[PDB]
């Protein structure tokens, strides 16, 4: 896998956006939520806990579909 | 955004003569959002407890930034002669360890530029930290 | 339109409590009294009377936004004294001073009218 | 104790460069019996100083005269220790620089310790044998008192 | 001559050495020929990089734009570790040499294992590496920055992290950035 091991800020925005949309549409929370009833806050907790159930196709410019698990990408 | 309103004022606040009293200092610390609840020790204990403008500003400055700018009216014959780290006109800025030690601030030190304490804050401390630093100055 | 009626700078609505106390957690013996429908009139005298107690290490007030009508008064005392008592004693000593001032003004008047 | 330094200075000048600030003036002093130069910004509104006054400088690391350190936070109440309040003027600063005339080979015979009391700068410059309690980033107390 | 006076690491004074290094290190720097020849390798590397710079910047303007303020990280380190600049340092000069040598291998813009990839890597970080080796010198870090054993390790880790944060993020709209940043100065020019 020849790609930056860090999570792009664009990738981070899209992961948190889609994860919070799922959580708003009744996807099971995978973190011990305490008092949190907002999708985006739960998505940030789930991300910082390395538990968002999403992987990324990083499409290289030739067409390589580089698969990265959101728990593998070094996040801020 | 640091408009003229709080740039002239921060050049007057950090002058060497701005001695704040106890009630004025407490009034000002009510508007620091990033304040740890500890009142600094006065610059002048006796005869009257009397803070300084640079103390309350060094309370605004975030983290442990280090910076050395040079206020706009700095005589250029100063760095060579004596008084180079003393600076009789208070024209050399030294924010050392997140803490304004000497020098009057201006936009040369608080704009966005090369150096520019707010820039070093954005680089070193972060990005929401400099949001708080802007709003606290104001 | 969006013009707040003039009476809602001093009139509590249902469920406002007129005062709430939050312990400030950054330091010991600090409280934060949020007073609804008050302004610098009542904030500044309480602050300046708290700053007269020798067992008060911090007294300050702020009006968060001028369009909202409430103040926050932060008090911090020495450990053998709670900020609730410092606040209470400030208000009691202000009330006592203004009672004295009222009767002194009545006497000064009644002497000026050459009663 | 905690006294990093102490001496009796005599003021030889108040504003040689001319007064830059109205409430702050810069004494240029020379000591007695230590052969030591001082430059000091002073709040001459609350503490007036003029030419030829002999004041007594003491630079300490704590005020408590039992040695226990200061914690550097405004506590105006506690007198559990008895302060060093035999003095009229008391500033509180941070040693921000210690220069010397040393060359790559030998050590410094004369030293310059620069302190900044909340922005009012002092430079205590003399022999390296009595300017040795100082160290950069050390919080220090300056206590002055005019002598009759 | 100033370049040699400032970047050489004499190691042949035994007085200026004991003034700036612990005694273990000052006897290790003179009682060794491997250490001294490595220090000479460092100075030769630095001199030929100087000749390279004289080609890249033929006008002599030394103000460049690089992704790590090194004179400010050295200051952050002197402050974080309370470096006393009046005391012999405990940082071994060979440790500076070897540490920046292994740091320059973690600052990877073009990931290699490939002759043209290795050349593109050496070009992509040719100026930052010249900088890094001329500021994390072994003569400067022992008589000018006076860092310690652990201040220097913190500084290496910090340089590497603040560099890896500076690498451009894929998907960045660099055309829009360039357009707006070339147009916003067009709001104060002449005519």
């Amino acid at each position: 896998r020849i790609t930056t091991p860090y999570m792009t800020k664009y990738e981070r925005a899209r992961v948190l956006g889609t994860r919070a949309l799922q959580i708003a549409m009744c996807a099971p929370v995978m973190v011990e939520l305490e008092g949190e009833t907002d999708p985006l806050l739960i998505a940030m907790k789930e991300l910082k806990a390395r538990k968002i159930p999403i992987i990324i196709r990083r499409y290289l410019p030739d067409g390589s579909y580089e698969d990265w698990g959101v728990d593998e990408l070094i996040i801020s | 955004g640091i408009v003229q309103d709080t740039l002239t004022a921060v050049r007057k606040f950090t002058k060497r003569d701005v001695f704040l009293e106890r009630g004025e200092v407490m009034n000002l610390l009510m508007f620091l959002s990033t304040w740890d609840g500890k009142v600094p020790q006065p610059a002048i204990l006796k005869p009257r407890p009397l803070w300084t403008g640079k103390q309350i500003f060094s309370l605004i400055i975030p983290g442990h930034i280090n910076c050395i700018r040079t206020h706009s009216t700095h005589p250029d014959d100063e760095d060579s002669g004596p008084y180079k780290h003393i600076s009789p006109g208070d024209t050399k800025v030294v924010v050392e360890n997140g803490e304004l030690i000497m020098g009057i601030l201006c936009k040369k030190s608080l704009g966005t530029s090369a150096g520019s304490l707010v820039h070093i804050s954005y680089l070193e401390m972060g990005h929401d930290i400099t949001r708080l630093f802007y709003s606290n100055i104001q | 339109m969006n013009a707040p009626p003039a009476f809602e700078s001093f009139l509590l609505f249902e469920g406002e409590k007129k005062i709430t106390i939050n312990k400030d957690t950054k330091v010991p013996n600090a409280c934060l009294f949020t007073i609804n429908k008050e302004d610098h009139t009542l904030g500044n005298i309480i602050k300046s009377q708290l700053l007269k107690d020798p067992q008060v290490l911090f007294a300050g007030y702020k009006v968060p936004h001028p369009l909202e009508h409430k103040i926050i008064i932060r008090v911090q005392t020495t450990p053998d004294y709670s900020p609730q008592e410092a606040f209470t004693n400030a208000i009691t000593d202000l009330i006592s001073e203004l009672s004295l001032l009222e009767e002194r003004f009545r006497v000064a008047i009644k002497d000026k009218q050459e009663g | 104790a905690g006294i990093l330094f102490e001496d009796i200075f005599d003021v030889k000048d108040i504003d040689p460069e001319g007064k830059k600030f109205d409430r702050v003036s810069r004494l240029h002093c020379e000591s007695e019996s230590f052969k030591m130069d001082l430059i000091l910004d002073v709040n001459i509104q609350i503490y007036p100083v003029d030419l030829g006054d002999k004041f007594r400088l003491v630079i300490a690391s704590t005020l408590y005269e039992d040695g226990t350190l200061d914690d550097g936070e405004y506590n105006p109440t506690d007198d559990r220790p008895s302060r060093a309040d035999q003095f009229e003027y008391v500033m509180y600063g941070k040693v921000y620089r210690i220069e010397g005339d040393e060359t790559s080979t030998e050590a410094a015979t004369r030293l310059s310790a620069y302190v900044s009391y909340g922005g009012l700068l002092m430079r205590l410059q003399g022999d390296a044998n009595n300017l040795h309690g100082f160290e950069v980033d050390s919080r220090v107390y300056l206590l002055m008192k005019k002598l009759a | 001559k100033a370049f040699e006076k400032k970047f050489r690491f004499d190691y042949t004074n035994e007085r200026a050495l004991r003034r700036t290094l612990q005694e273990d290190l000052v006897k290790d720097v003179l009682s060794n020929a491997h250490i001294q020849n490595e220090l000479e390798r460092e100075f030769e590397r630095m001199r030929e990089d100087r000749e390279v710079l004289r080609v890249i910047f033929p006008t002599g303007d030394s103000k460049v734009v690089l992704p790590c303020n090194l004179l400010r990280m050295i200051w952050n380190a002197q402050k974080i570790f309370h470096i006393n600049p009046r005391l012999p340092s405990d940082l071994h000069p060979i440790k500076v040499v070897e540490g920046v040598k292994e740091l320059s291998k973690k600052l990877v813009i073009v990931n290699g294992d490939d002759p043209l990839s290795r050349q593109a890597q050496e070009n992509a970080t040719l100026l930052f590496n010249i900088h890094l080796r001329s500021t994390l010198c072994s003569r400067r870090m022992a008589e000018e920055f006076r860092l310690s054993g652990e201040a220097f390790d913190w500084l290496l880790g910090e340089i590497e992290s603040k560099f890896n944060q500076a690498i451009a993020h894929p998907g960045e709209m660099v055309g829009a950035l360039a357009a707006q940043s070339l147009g916003e100065p067009a709001t104060q020019m002449t005519l």
